[PDB]
């Protein structure tokens, strides 16, 4: 069977621009396990970019949270980019402070 | 109960790639504390939380070897796998295996877990007795009389009563300071207008461990279960999680609206509202 | 601490 990854881009704290944070990009959901994810700043890739080790949820569903420092501004858009086998292209989600 | 050890392995089939990818974490309750990854430059048992690290040479040794030792059973598992399936050698398969113990309070086995699930479906598991098995399809039922056979539930049973639990009860107590505590969820509701007619409420809860919690929005004290937008609760990266739930409500009757909070950390749930 | 697998 597969099964499309649930995608949530957020921050470790509450986002203040010029603090330090860290952006998170969780995927779940997801089967088989194979994906790629990029955190993205204004289109272009993140370099510093770690991850967990991978595990799955009850459900056989497998998870992973990649993440990497960061100070929000108010001019600085970020996002996380997807591709798993369920998808034609990847898929782009945008930060939003409020989700 | 209040306590659960489990290991997450997946073994995945990768044909021109390499040998099966095999990956082994432990958890205590939501704490990864071990990795163990057949892919790594150096494959060993792998401390991945600071409790776990004071233990012995010995520990990462013997750990090490079940590990190996797993990755080719799981290997040599998937290619009986594609057989009772009648698959070709040309397609990426992956097996997964949960096991582990759930204590109580007291430490006593609340109950063991030992199943399989092949390319995401469930294929077998030991059941609640500890000593019998129930298979999810004709090659599963190979799986289980191999396995009655070779009276293996025993063996698994033997792990789940003694060896799990008292493992369990040793990082307990090595990591008591924060696997026994949990950190309540702070929590704030916040108020965004979709037009001059909604407004999204959102309850926040964030900073909490375990992982486990409800939240849940009433209108005039009706749980709006079907209206209510819950995202799935997700790690912050600091061992806490995070989760929200939101309503769309018509402008002018916030009020009408609580948010309640259940979380083990909490003495007494709690009940919020939008607080202008 | 892990268990031993069986071959399935």
């Amino acid at each position: 069977i597969q099964r499309t990854p649930k995608i949530q881009v957020y921050s470790r704290h509450p986002a203040e621009n010029g603090k330090s944070n860290f952006l998170n990009c969780y995927v779940s959901g997801f089967h088989p396990s194979d994906i790629e994810v990029d955190l993205l700043k204004n289109g272009e890739r993140i370099e510093k970019v770690e991850h967990s080790d991978l595990s799955f949820s009850k459900d056989w569903s497998f998870y992973l949270l990649y993440y990497t420092e960061f100070t929000p501004t108010e001019k600085d858009e970020y996002a996380c980019r997807v591709n798993h086998v369920t998808l034609s292209q990847p898929k782009i989600v945008k930060w939003d402070r409020d989700m | 109960g209040s306590h659960s050890m489990r290991y997450f392995d997946t073994a995945m089939s990768r044909p021109g790639r390499g040998e099966p990818r095999f990956i082994s974490v432990g958890y205590v309750d939501d704490t990864q504390f071990v990795r163990f990854d057949s892919d790594a430059a150096s494959p060993r048992e792998e401390p991945r939380a600071p409790w776990i690290e004071q233990e012995g040479p010995e520990y990462w040794d013997r750990n090490t070897q079940i590990f190996k030792t797993n990755t080719q059973t799981d290997r040599e598992s998937l290619r009986n796998l594609r057989g009772y399936y009648n698959q070709s050698e040309a397609g990426s398969h992956t097996l997964q295996s949960m096991y582990g113990c759930d204590v109580g309070p007291d430490g006593r086995l609340l109950r063991g877990h030992n199943q399989y699930a092949y390319d995401g479906k469930d294929y077998i598991a030991l059941n609640e007795d500890l000593r019998s098995w129930t298979a999810a399809d004709t090659a599963a039922q190979i799986t289980q009389r191999k396995w009655e056979a070779a009276r293996v539930a025993e063996q698994d049973r033997a792990y789940l009563e003694g060896t799990c639990v008292e493992w369990l009860r040793r990082y307990l107590e090595n990591g008591k300071d924060t696997l026994e505590r949990a950190d309540p969820p702070k929590t704030h509701v916040t108020h965004h207008p979709i037009s001059d007619h909604e407004a999204t409420l959102r309850c926040w809860a964030l900073g909490f461990y375990p992982a486990e919690i409800t939240l849940t929005w009433q209108r005039d004290g009706e749980d709006q279960t079907q209206d209510t937008e819950l995202v799935e609760t997700r790690p912050a990266g600091d061992r806490t999680f995070q989760k929200w739930a939101a309503v769309v409500v018509p402008s002018g009757e916030e009020q009408r609206y609580t948010c309640h909070v259940q979380h083990e950390g909490l003495p007494k749930p709690l009940t919020l509202r939008w607080e202008p | 601490g892990g268990k031993k697998k069986y071959q399935l």
